[PDB]
């Protein structure tokens, strides 16, 4: 991801990095099965 | 008795009624999909995002 290097070496050798990451995710899942039944009898609705 | 029993001979020799049920199944899929890598890479300095 994010990296910032600094680094001597002539007088000193001397590396400081610094590692960050961010992640956002949003997921959003809208699923809607409509049945129509006779009443006082099973109905079923099967996807998959 | 002969009698009665042809006339439910009568209402029971009757065509037996057919249907043509038509059923059908509709599928419908829409997808779009964006997807940006932004990158940055620099080894002189050591800059590389």
């Amino acid at each position: 991801s994010g990296i910032g290097i600094g680094f001597i070496t002539d007088n000193i050798i001397l590396d400081l990095q610094l590692s960050a990451m961010e992640k956002t995710g949003n997921g959003e899942i809208v699923s809607q099965p409509k049945v129509v039944t006779s009443d006082k009898e099973t109905a079923k609705i099967l996807k998959g | 008795r002969l009698d009665e029993l042809r006339r439910i001979v009568s209402q029971l020799d009757i065509p037996v009624r057919q249907v043509m049920i038509e059923a059908r199944i509709v599928e419908a899929n829409v997808g779009y999909d964006k997807s940006l890598g932004v990158r940055w890479g620099g080894a002189y300095h050591k800059g590389n995002w």
